[PDB]
């Protein structure tokens, strides 16, 4: 009789609310540097090649993309809350972009 | 009610007011990563001037830290000192008593009515590493102790309640428990608390689900008395090759941990698919490939009867009936009669030769393989059959499969033999 | 191991038994006159070694 | 470089949504977030590229990026603006 | 329900202003009075204000209809008004 009682798992939302507080308190970059840099180079390749990208330009692009995505997710959370849901769906993303004017 | 055993239970171990640590590194929150920016709730301190009690961070307050299972620390949080979210630190346990149960030993009862979601008692013990846990487990197995006293605080860190701990070690397993264990963060440390899943009245026993990992240990029968009891204490076993079928059912087929190991080791490691641990789907190939040996133990006969009452698979029942055919010990057969094996065999017949999920030739082979031991078992009185009325099922199946004349003639011989038996006299009772 | 409310033991269920039919069946099968013996057994089971 | 849009991994976009106060995430949303991120990056990268091409240069500097972002009403502070 | 679609088709096909001129004129003068007194007003400025306010209100009602559509409803509510205003960036 040497068995061990298990601590079970957390409820859905508890670790979510914890990590919400943790990411809203801290300020580090959430997108990995090298895959984002490769993605930026892939997008820039389509117009004209042999285009070198300074580290500061890549960092500014990353900061702008993170700010845009955070604002869009705040608006999409407001959309989901308005529809009596707690889970965001792509339809809220499309509606937020529509009302913001980014999507025609 | 039962006599109080609180002091007697307390004398059996070294009472602790707080968790003890094997070393200062173990038990630290965030795997030892000191969150210097400790999570401070924005609650304003609500001091009731009459009672002088800081009502901030209460049960029905909106304290974020309370929701996220984090305790407020005095001098760091805006809620002030002595808030209502210092339950672990203030040690405000629910009032409980110890009473001797009929079969489970000492058990914990509520001395007062306890609200839903209320903190009952902090599970206490020594925080130990994995190697120390293994050494203590081996020592206790050598000592022959028949009681669990280990809980997993987190990965690689366990809590032992054998020699030192608190009243929580006397809580008994219930398959429909009224309380549950939860993990909380107090400062830079991790605690394990026990909370009320429902409303509990005074005098009622306080129980929680053990969800016990056996780590290869043998099953222990569960005597909780709950209607939803599975009959054994357990939980998801070792990561692979540990179980293909439920124990009682596996041991009914003569299979053990070695035979359940061998099949998976021979195929899964050699690029052939075996699904995860799930007993909802029976793998017929394993049951066919299993070896069969005669039964000479009555507990194995009880496990066979449980397997008959539980398993619906055609192939498992085929191999159990074949094992019974190999079995020829009269005492085990008398035990099966006491367990009313005929009652289970009636349903086993009905599911296969009245309900038709299979082919008539294979069902005929099954019926010929199941009539033989019915013909062979010792019988002395129709009182045995009367507990099952399996003769009715035999008449129904000989009438349905009337074209298969060997089955009909065997059932003729069987009912002729059974009809010669008298009925055991049962004393009439007043009405 | 779990006696009912205000009962020391399950010996009170003996009073529902029909001892006459049991004595009749004993006399038929085994040619034993045991009608008084069933009563003596019942009384002794209800209270072991009374003061007579 | 071939189809590295998958480099924006699922935990990363989960973190980005989590900073916005979102509790639950649908399984189909990730492709949509990748698409809108691609669209935004496409627009800003296009504007930065033509800014660089007008300057007779072969390397996009941070000033072009901040200029392009500020021209889209997304003024960025901290990079020499 | 039928006359609702008739009104939608009629007003979406028409081009004249739907806000009455004199109450809007008095509203503009009343609002402008508390910034500076004895203010005169050109008629074309009042017409420009009316046209801009009507266009803005039409756009707000369209976005509000989209918000109402999102919540599986057909009736617009004030919560749709502040949702559209919050997302569009007004305070
Ligand atoms: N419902 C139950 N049925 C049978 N045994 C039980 C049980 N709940 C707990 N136990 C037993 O109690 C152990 C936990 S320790 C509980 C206190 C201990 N029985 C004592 O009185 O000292 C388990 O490992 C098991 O052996
Ligand atoms: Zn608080
Ligand atoms: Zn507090
Ligand atoms: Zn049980």
């Amino acid at each position: 009789t040497g068995g061990v009682m298990k601590p079970h798992r957390y409820r859905p939302g508890t670790v979510a609310l914890r990590e919400i507080r943790r990411y809203q308190k801290s300020t580090e970059l959430l997108i990995r540097k090298l895959p984002f840099q490769r993605l930026v180079r892939e997008i820039a390749q389509d117009f004209k090649t042999d285009l070198r990208f300074q580290s500061a330009a890549i960092g500014a692009l990353q900061e702008a993309s993170e700010a845009y995505l955070v604002g869009l997710f705040e608006d999409t959370n407001l959309c989901a809350i308005h529809a009596k849901r707690v889970t965001i769906m792509p339809k809220d993303i499309q509606l937020a972009r529509r009302i913001r004017g980014e999507r025609a | 009610y039962p006599a109080d055993k609180t002091e007697e239970a307390l004398t059996t171990f070294k009472t602790l007011s707080q968790n003890s640590y094997q070393n200062k590194t173990l038990g630290n929150a965030h795997n030892g990563r000191s969150t210097a920016d400790g999570m401070s709730c924005d609650c304003e301190e609500n001091w009731d001037t009459v009672s002088g009690i800081n009502n901030a961070c209460g049960e029905y307050s909106e304290c974020i830290n309370r929701l996220t299972s984090i305790e407020c620390i005095s001098g760091t949080c805006s809620c002030g000192d002595d808030c209502q979210n210092q339950r672990f630190q203030k040690k405000q346990y629910a009032p409980i008593a110890v009473f001797e149960t009929e079969k489970k030993g000492y058990g914990v009862r509520a001395q007062a009515d306890i609200r839903q979601d209320a903190f009952i008692y902090e599970y206490l013990g020594e925080v130990i590493d994995e190697s120390t846990f293994r050494k203590r487990k081996e020592n206790y197995d050598n000592q022959g102790l028949e009681h669990f006293y280990f809980m997993m605080l987190q990965k690689g860190e366990f809590i032992d309640a054998t020699a030192k701990g608190g009243l929580g070690r006397f809580c008994n397993h219930s398959c429909r428990p009224n309380a549950y264990v939860d993990k909380w963060e107090v400062g830079n440390k991790l605690r394990m608390g026990i909370f009320a899943k429902r409303e509990i009245y005074k005098g009622e026993e306080i129980c929680f689900d053990y969800n016990v990992d056996r780590y290869g240990a043998n099953p222990q029968k569960c005597y909780c008395g709950e209607d939803n009891c599975i009959g054994f204490l357990g939980g998801r076993t070792q990561t692979d090759s540990a179980n293909i079928l439920p124990v009682p059912i596996a041991e009914a087929l003569g299979s053990t941990n070695a035979q359940e190991q061998r099949w998976v080791r021979l195929m899964k490691e050699q690029n052939k698919s075996i699904k995860a641990s799930d007993y909802s789907s029976i793998n017929e190939d394993y049951v066919n490939s299993l070896e069969m040996r005669p039964i000479a133990d009555k507990d194995e006969a009880s496990k066979v009867t449980s397997a008959l009452l539980k398993t619906q698979d055609y192939i498992i029942l085929r191999k159990l009936i074949e094992r019974v055919s190999l079995t020829k010990d009269p005492e085990v057969l008398k035990e099966i009669v006491r367990l009313r094996g005929y009652q289970c065999v009636a349903n086993i017949l009905t599911m296969i030769v009245l309900d038709q999920e299979q082919q008539q030739v294979d069902v005929e082979s099954f019926t010929l393989s199941v009539l033989d031991m019915l013909e062979s078992w010792p019988n002395s009185s129709r009182n045995r059959i009367s507990s099952s009325q399996i003769e009715s099922v035999l008449e129904s199946v000989k009438t349905k499969l009337k074209k298969i004349q060997p089955i009909g003639k065997k059932i003729n011989s069987l009912l002729n033999s059974w009809s010669k038996l008298e009925i055991s006299y049962k004393i009439p009772k007043s009405q | 191991r779990s006696p009912p409310k205000d009962e020391d033991d399950l010996t009170f269920k003996l009073d529902e038994l029909i001892l006459d039919d049991y004595a009749t069946e004993l006399e038929r099968k085994h040619q034993l006159k045991k009608r008084s013996t069933l009563q003596i057994i019942k009384e002794e089971l209800q209270s072991r070694y009374r003061e007579i | 470089l071939r189809d590295n849009i998958q480099g924006i991994t699922k935990p990363a976009i989960r973190r980005l949504a989590r900073r916005g106060g979102v509790k639950r995430i649908s399984g189909l949303i990730y492709e949509e977030t990748r698409g809108v991120l691609k669209v935004f990056l496409e627009n800003v990268i296009r504007d930065a590229v033509t800014y660089t091409e007008h300057a007779k240069r072969k390397t996009v500097t941070a000033m072009d990026v901040v200029y392009a972002l500020k021209r889209q009403g997304r003024t960025l502070y901290g990079f020499g603006g």
